[PDB]
């Protein structure tokens, strides 16, 4: 799409930009959290090595 | 002492208000509005009218239906003695099927009435509901009580009817009777593990605490600041008096921040609202994906420990 | 009047109501029909 | 409303980069954590 | 840093102790002698829990898990006496640091009345969870005769303080007392969602329509219920339940044990052998 | 008769005659499905 | 689908967690609501960085709601860009965070609890447009209950037990019916002024109305209205705040400390 | 019979008739669902 | 229907739509996730 | 029928819709993600 | 609110509506192939 | 409160994210199709 | 050190001492209380 | 260092850092009474 | 680095670095007198 | 705008990225002296 840019005339760019980091840092965090939930990829209590 | 504004010292009387006019082609209110000397001691004087449209009919003849059932049970219940109908009176209930019915309609006396008294009792909640957001619309104001209702209906639906679905046991639900609902209450918790240990049961008392932590705090400032006209709360959210911003900086020099005069209420709302929300979760929650509060607490580490001074040898065990 | 509308509209609104009830209730007719097939409950 | 067009087209350019060097550095996480320890 | 508008309102004066030595501000706070007094209160009853967490119920089940922090009180053979620190005396001393801050915040509060000169319902109403709180850690462990009977300091260790202490009477449900207090905190909470609501819908109507009136609000409960309390006394009311609440769940406690030993529902015997049934 | 519509509104008397045979109509179902030998949802 | 997600992770367990997030977010919502007024906030931090530090805290603040007000009176900004308004008082110590000391007279400094944000000169109007706060001699309609005394011709009595005044008229809410001014005809030099019913505890054996706020000799410079049968928002809050000022500095010793 | 809608608002009328209908609905599915021999969720 | 945007604002849709997708996405994961059959993240 | 829309907004009326639609799409999936006989998740 | 903006919604109300119902009938006749419940 | 003009580029560009979103989506469940078929 | 009384008010300052005092000479006898060692009322 | 009353006014200062110490001093004694190797009243 | 303190204040952020290392010096401690590898007051 | 200047804005993100950097540098060395005491993977 040519016009993408168009996203950054309505939407305050500023606001974008921390709620995009505070939401992908959620995200890194909870996926962590799942993981570590896990017997087979938990990698703080699996002995490996 | 000063005047605490608790009980109004000197009434006013006026011709009754007969309310905001409603829109064109509504029914009219009902009810010659009398004045109460005693009401108008603490609140106001004036009792009624009322607005009784096509949806309170419903919901009031669907009311009774479901109040009448539950009545004639208990009395049923005491073999027709009403002398012993109001000596049991807070034991009598109507009680829910058996567990072997499942969500199959049973016999009257086994679960019958109750199905009926339940769902004439919804079906009233419902048009009930439905009348606040009439009243409101009809008014041109916002949905605020309607929505709030709808979450104490969602707790409602979750204890009678979501819960036992989802159960697939009608056995499940709550008894209509004063103390039969206690009993339910306390064998819940029992039944299911110690339901202190659900979390949203925590989250429920904390926003139940905090409902009335709230209001005694909005209350007591309104009425701290009623010598200012704090009580006319509309005034003082679109022209802030000195009564808004008393009331904010006490709370600013008590607890380090504050709400404003519109705030607070949505402070309120919300605080009342969770208490329900999560009340219903935690319901839905229980009996479905756990079956013991205590022992979920205890595999997320929840649950404290104590030093062992007591403890039984297992029978099972031997 | 205590809905205020006149003799046209009110016959106009009943005359659609009723092609859209009757709808419905065709819908409603196929429905138990094909539900009696299914299962006859009497 | 706001930021004209031309910063709203600049504004792009470092975010699809600054977002593509993100997403490459995930790509390269992700293969690491398959060899590591793959999932499927 | 003050509120645009507070400037004009940070006088001088109005304690109750301390008169100039501690009347000044830390930020948005209020010190006076009873934020000095509450603050040091505070701070210590805190870290000592800190201390309480640090050594545990023993080493082997300490824990700094903060559902899982308990710190309890002395067993009940210390009876009304002071228990050793790892014994429950800590708990006393935590105890006497709470109330020390409860009633030090309530005073500020009453100095910062005065500063606003506004009525004293705040700290009035706060004397309820205060006296709520001396009722369960004070004056039931007094008349039960032991300071042991008060609830341990644990997010959840306290839960299960309450279960059993509910227990000891086979079914708290039917004490009288608790019965009132659960029907005025039901009650508060609905009439919060009420008034939050009325001053919400008004305030912030429907799309195109200006700020409503008193009028309207009074109508709006008139119209559903038939009866408005008022604008004023709606918080007389949310004031009242939330007071006689705390009231009720006050005795509820305070009667049992001390005032009530039996099951909770044996109480009711006194209704089922009335001779006229 | 025709002068009970005099002294009774006509939209509330509708509305709440058509409750009640509504609720009625459903009490009697539900007492009918209640009904073992009326149960016309079973075998 | 089942109860548990992963080994340990379950549905529960995703449950709670999912309120804290959307807890947080009503945190977060509800404090900008509660800062849509009084900030930015009036501290140091922005005076010596010449206003190019606002001090906000987090969150920052909400785009500015707009409040209709009935009967055209306007529209409201509830955040709003407030002029700063300078304080009749001076710092009693340099430090942040020292009180101030009124300036001559603290009855009439307008600081302390003597003070008060000046409010829009409109009369609060009925929603028939009506001016809402008038005498009973203008709201014809209004009488005072029979059970109840009334206030009309009861002596006014100051803190000090002096007499002030006599009750004239009383002024009464037209939207809500309930008293909220007592006019007070003052016994030192006979013009009218309003007392609030919340300084008012009325005795009625003695038919006296006892002010705790101010004494006998403070009533005469109490605000008056500009006409006589209404009362503006902003007079309102002149007159209340005046005699709040009375309970701290009407004597000597309310100032405190107790001991 | 047409004049019943000078007496009830047709959009009044309408947005009460939608709903009941659609509760209506909802009891008797659920009814039939509750009712073993006509449950056609449990696949016989 | 490019004149969809008359009466949604194509701002506020945008944030209400990508929410509503994300927490669906969540949902079906967690759906899985709690399905043994489709549990990505076990043995 | 052309005359359904020059009272219900097009907004509201949508908004109402779609919050409805889903919830009905939502319930009916998780009723059969309920039942054994239709549970596609299960393994067989 | 006019005719020229209701009439104009109707319209494509009628092929959006038609077109979740051609997709939700197709998925009920692959449910069907699928697993019959009838 | 969005003119006809802004509304045309708007749909374009939302249809191709859409379809751009959507296909996205059918290799998805296609590669999920074939790590475990659910049907 | 007489100038802390131009920093500290004296009259203010002998009631928070007074406290003070007070409530260490009562904390400090109730430690002695809660030893068994030093409990002088055993 | 004696600018730092330039920043830190003494009178809140002095007030803060004896009450701070006073706690301190407070917990480091309970610390001590709770540990048995050090408790100085334990006979 | 010293126009740190021409966008940071100073006393604020005196004020939040001395609270901050005063409550880690307590949680550092607190967890060694926790674990009783590292209790210096058990003998 | 954040009431600064265009140079500031410059002379900031110098600074920031040689205090991130010098932040990262210590972070990274850190891991690799954990990694040596006690490997995770
Ligand atoms: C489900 C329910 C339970 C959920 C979990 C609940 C858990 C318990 C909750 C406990 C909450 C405790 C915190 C309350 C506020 C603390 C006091 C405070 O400072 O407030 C300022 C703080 C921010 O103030 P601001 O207005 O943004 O400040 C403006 C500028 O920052 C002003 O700029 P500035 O330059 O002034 O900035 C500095 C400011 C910065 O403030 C902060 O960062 C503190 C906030 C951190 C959190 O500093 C301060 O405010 C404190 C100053 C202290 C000075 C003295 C320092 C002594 C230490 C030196 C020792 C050295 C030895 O306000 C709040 O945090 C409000 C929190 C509200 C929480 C309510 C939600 C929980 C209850 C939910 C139930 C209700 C129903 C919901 C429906
Ligand atoms: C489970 C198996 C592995 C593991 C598998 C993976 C996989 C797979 C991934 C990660 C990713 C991450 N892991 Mg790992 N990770 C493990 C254990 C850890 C542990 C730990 C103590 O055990 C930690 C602290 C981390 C931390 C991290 C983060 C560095 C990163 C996600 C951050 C984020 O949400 O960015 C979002 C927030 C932002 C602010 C991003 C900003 C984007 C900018 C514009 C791009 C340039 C960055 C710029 C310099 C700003 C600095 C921000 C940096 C992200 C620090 N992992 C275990 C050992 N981890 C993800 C990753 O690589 O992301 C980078 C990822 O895909
Ligand atoms: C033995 C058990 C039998 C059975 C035996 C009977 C018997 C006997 C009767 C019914 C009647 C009814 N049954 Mg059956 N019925 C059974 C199973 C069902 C099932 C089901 C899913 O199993 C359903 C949905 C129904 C539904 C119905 C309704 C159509 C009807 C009750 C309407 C009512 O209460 O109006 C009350 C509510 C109102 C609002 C009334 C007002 C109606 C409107 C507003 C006025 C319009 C006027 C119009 C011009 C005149 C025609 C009137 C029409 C009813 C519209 N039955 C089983 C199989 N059923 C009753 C009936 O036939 O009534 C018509 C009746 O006597
Ligand atoms: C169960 C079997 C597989 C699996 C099967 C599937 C299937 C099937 C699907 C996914 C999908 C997703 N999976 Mg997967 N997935 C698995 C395990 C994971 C794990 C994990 C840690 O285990 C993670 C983090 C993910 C993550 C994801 C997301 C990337 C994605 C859902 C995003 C979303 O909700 O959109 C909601 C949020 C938004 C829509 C916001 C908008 C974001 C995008 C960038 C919008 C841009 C528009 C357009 C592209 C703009 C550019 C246009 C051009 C310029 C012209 N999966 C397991 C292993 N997964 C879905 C997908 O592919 O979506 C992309 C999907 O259909
Ligand atoms: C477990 C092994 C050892 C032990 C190992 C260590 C180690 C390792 C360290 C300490 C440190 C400290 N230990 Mg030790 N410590 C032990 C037992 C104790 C006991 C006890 C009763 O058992 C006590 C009371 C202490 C107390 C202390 C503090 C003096 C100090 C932490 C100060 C701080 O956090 O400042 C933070 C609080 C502030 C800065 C707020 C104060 C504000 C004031 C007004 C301004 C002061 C700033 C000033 C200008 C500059 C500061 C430095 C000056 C040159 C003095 N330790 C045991 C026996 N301890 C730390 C230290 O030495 O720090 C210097 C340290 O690294
Ligand atoms: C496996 C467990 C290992 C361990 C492995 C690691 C690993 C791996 C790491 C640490 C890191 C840290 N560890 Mg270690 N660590 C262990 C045990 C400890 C113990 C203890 C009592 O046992 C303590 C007190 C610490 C403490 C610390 C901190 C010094 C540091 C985290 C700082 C931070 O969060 O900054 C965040 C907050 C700020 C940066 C705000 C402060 C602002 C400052 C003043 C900016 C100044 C600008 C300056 C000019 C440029 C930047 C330079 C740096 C700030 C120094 N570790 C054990 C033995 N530790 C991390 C680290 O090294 O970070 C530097 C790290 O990656
Ligand atoms: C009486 C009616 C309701 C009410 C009213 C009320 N509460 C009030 C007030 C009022 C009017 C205040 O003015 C005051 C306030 O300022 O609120 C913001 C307050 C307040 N009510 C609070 C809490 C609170 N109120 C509760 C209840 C209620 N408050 C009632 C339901 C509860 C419940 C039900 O649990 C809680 C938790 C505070 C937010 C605040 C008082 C703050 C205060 O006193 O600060 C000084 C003390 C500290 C900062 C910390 C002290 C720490 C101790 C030294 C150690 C810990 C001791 C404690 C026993 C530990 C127990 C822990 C376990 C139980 C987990
Ligand atoms: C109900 C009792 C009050 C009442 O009956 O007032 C009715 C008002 O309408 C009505 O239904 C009003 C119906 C609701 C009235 C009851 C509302 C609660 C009672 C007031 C509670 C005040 C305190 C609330 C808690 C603080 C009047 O109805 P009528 O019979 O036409 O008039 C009889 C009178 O004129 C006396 O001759
Ligand atoms: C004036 O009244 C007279 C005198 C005539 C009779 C009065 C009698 C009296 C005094 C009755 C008193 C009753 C009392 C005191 C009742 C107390 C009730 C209490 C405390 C109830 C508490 C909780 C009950 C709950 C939460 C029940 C919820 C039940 C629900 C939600 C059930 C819904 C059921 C449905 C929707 C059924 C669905 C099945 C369908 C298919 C209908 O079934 C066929
Ligand atoms: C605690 C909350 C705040 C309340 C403030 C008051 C706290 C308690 C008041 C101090 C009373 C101390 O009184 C002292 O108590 C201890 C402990 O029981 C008693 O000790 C006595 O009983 C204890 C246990 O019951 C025995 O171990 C001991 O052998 C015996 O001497 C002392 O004989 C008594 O002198
Ligand atoms: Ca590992
Ligand atoms: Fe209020
Ligand atoms: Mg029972």
């Amino acid at each position: 799409s040519p016009d993408l840019w168009k996203i950054w005339l309505l939407v305050d760019p500023r606001r974008i930009l921390i709620a995009v980091f505070a939401f992908l840092t959620v995200l890194g965090l909870a996926i962590h959290m799942i993981l570590l939930s896990t017997a087979e990829f938990n990698w703080l209590e699996d002995g490996v090595p | 002492p000063e005047y605490q504004n608790i009980f109004t010292t000197v009434q006013v009387r006026a011709p009754a208000y007969p309310g905001v006019p409603l829109p064109k082609g509504s029914l009219p209110r009902i009810g010659k509005p009398i004045f109460s000397y005693w009401a108008g001691k603490i609140g106001d004087a004036q009792i009624g009218p009322i607005y009784l449209g096509f949806t309170g009919t419903l919901s009031i003849i669907f009311g009774f239906m479901a109040i009448f059932i539950i009545g004639f049970n208990m009395l049923a219940s005491v073999d027709w003695n009403i002398i012993q109908f109001v000596k049991h009176f807070f034991w009598l209930g109507l009680e829910p099927p058996a567990p072997q019915y499942g969500l199959t309609i049973p016999p009257l006396s086994e679960g019958g009435w109750w199905l009926m008294a339940g769902f004439f009792l919804t079906m009233s909640i419902l048009l009930w509901w439905v009348r606040t957001y009439k009243r409101a619309e009809a008014l041109g104001m916002s949905q605020h009580l309607s929505w709030a209702f709808a979450a104490a209906i969602f707790f409602y639906l979750s204890l009678g009817f979501i819960r036992p679905v989802m159960m697939g046991s009608w056995a499940e639900a709550v008894p209509f009777g004063i103390f039969p609902h206690l009993d339910w209450t306390a064998a819940f918790s029992i039944r299911y593990g110690n339901l202190y240990y659900n979390p949203f049961h925590m989250l429920s008392i904390a926003f139940l605490y905090g409902s009335a932590l709230l209001f005694a705090m909005h209350g007591a400032t309104i009425l701290a600041v009623s010598r200012f006209g704090g009580d006319r709360e509309i005034d003082q959210i679109t022209d802030r008096g000195t009564a808004a911003e008393r009331a904010a900086i006490f709370w600013r020099w008590t607890m380090g921040f504050n709400a404003s005069m519109e705030s607070i209420h949505r402070w309120a709302w919300w605080c009342a609202v969770l208490t329900v929300i999560t009340a219903g979760i935690g319901i839905l929650l229980t009996g479905t994906v756990v079956e013991n509060w205590y022992l979920w607490a205890i595999k997320h580490g929840v649950a404290p420990a104590y030093p062992e001074v007591v403890t039984a040898v297992d029978p099972y065990a031997t | 009047s205590m809905t205020g509308l006149t003799e046209q509209e009110a016959q106009e609104f009943h005359g659609i109501f009723v092609q859209s009830m009757t709808a419905f209730f065709g819908i409603v007719v196929i429905a138990h029909i094909l539900a009696w097939l299914w299962r006859p409950w009497l | 409303t706001g930021l004209t067009e031309e910063e709203a087209k600049e504004f792009h350019g470092i975010f699809t980069q600054s977002m593509t060097m993100f997403f490459g550095i995930v790509i390269i996480a992700h293969i690491l954590a398959w060899l590591w320890r793959p999932w499927l | 840093a003050m509120l645009s508008f507070e400037r004009k309102y940070r006088v001088r004066g109005g304690t109750l102790i301390g008169g100039d030595l501690f009347d000044f501000w830390v930020g948005p706070f209020y010190v006076g002698f009873f934020g000095v007094a509450g603050f040091f209160f505070a701070l210590l009853g805190v870290l000592l829990i800190v201390w309480g967490a640090t050594i545990g119920p023993n080493a082997e089940l300490q824990t700094y898990n903060i559902w899982q922090i308990s710190i309890a009180p002395p067993d009940l053979s210390y009876g009304l006496g002071m228990a050793p620190m790892t014994e429950g005396g800590l708990w006393q001393i935590i105890t006497i640091c709470a109330i020390g801050a409860f009633v030090s915040w309530a005073l500020r509060e009453v100095e910062i009345c005065r500063k606003l000169g506004i009525g004293f319902h705040i700290p009035f109403a706060f004397a309820f969870a205060i006296g709520a709180y001396l009722v369960l850690v004070v004056v039931r462990p007094i008349l039960m005769g032991a300071w042991g009977h008060g609830f341990p300091y644990g997010i959840l260790s306290h839960l299960d303080w309450v279960s059993n202490v509910g227990y000891q009477f086979l079914h708290f449900h039917y004490n009288p007392a608790h019965m009132l207090a659960i029907t005025f905190f039901f009650t508060n909470c609905l009439a919060l969602s009420m008034h939050g609501s009325l001053i919400l819908s008004v305030t912030n109507p429907q799309k195109g329509e200006e700020v409503k009136t008193s009028e309207h609000e009074n109508t709006f409960f008139r119209d559903i219920v038939g009866y408005s309390i008022g604008a004023l006394a709606i918080h007389r009311l949310g004031l009242f339940l939330a007071l006689s609440a705390v009231f009720w769940s006050a005795v509820c406690i305070v009667i049992s044990g001390p005032f009530w030993t039996r099951g909770w529902p044996e109480w009711w015997n006194w209704w089922l052998e009335l001779p006229l049934w | 008769m025709h002068k009970i519509w005099q002294i009774f509104d006509p939209r509330r008397t509708l509305v709440a005659l058509f409750g009640f045979l509504f609720v009625l109509g459903l009490l009697i179902h539900f007492i009918l499905l209640s009904s073992p030998a009326f149960n016309w949802l079973s075998g | 689908m089942s109860a548990a997600i992963t080994e340990y992770m379950d549905v529960a367990q995703l449950t709670i967690w999912a309120f804290w997030f959307f807890f947080a977010g009503l945190i977060i919502y509800l404090r900008r609501e509660d800062k849509r007024e009084g900030y930015p906030l009036d501290s140091d931090r922005t005076e010596r960085s010449g206003g190019r530090v606002k001090v906000v805290g987090f969150p920052d603040l909400a785009e500015p709601k707009t409040f209709v007000l009935p009967h055209n009176a306007g529209t409201v900004m509830a955040p709003r860009v407030e002029a700063p308004t300078s304080i009749n008082a001076t710092p009693v110590a340099p430090f942040p965070g020292a009180p101030f000391e009124p300036n001559g007279d603290p009855m009439l400094s307008g600081f302390g609890p003597s003070a008060s944000p000046d409010r829009a000169k409109h009369c609060d109007l009925t929603f028939e447009g009506l001016p809402k706060i008038v005498p009973l001699r203008v709201a014809t309609d209004f009488s005072i209950a029979e059970r109840d005394p009334d206030p009309r011709g009861m002596t006014v009595v100051g803190l000090d037990g002096e007499v002030a005044g006599t009750v004239s008229d009383v002024w009464v809410d037209r939207s809500e019916p309930q008293i909220r001014y007592l006019e007070v005809k003052v016994a030192a030099g006979g013009k009218n002024v309003l007392l609030p019913i919340g300084f008012s505890r009325f005795d009625k054996k003695a038919r006296k109305v006892k002010v705790a706020a101010i004494k006998a000799a403070h009533f005469a410079n109490v605000p008056t209205l500009a006409k006589p049968d209404q009362i503006t928002l902003y007079e309102e809050d002149k007159v209340c705040a005046y005699y709040a000022g009375g309970k701290l500095y009407a004597t000597a010793e309310r100032a405190g400390p107790l001991l």
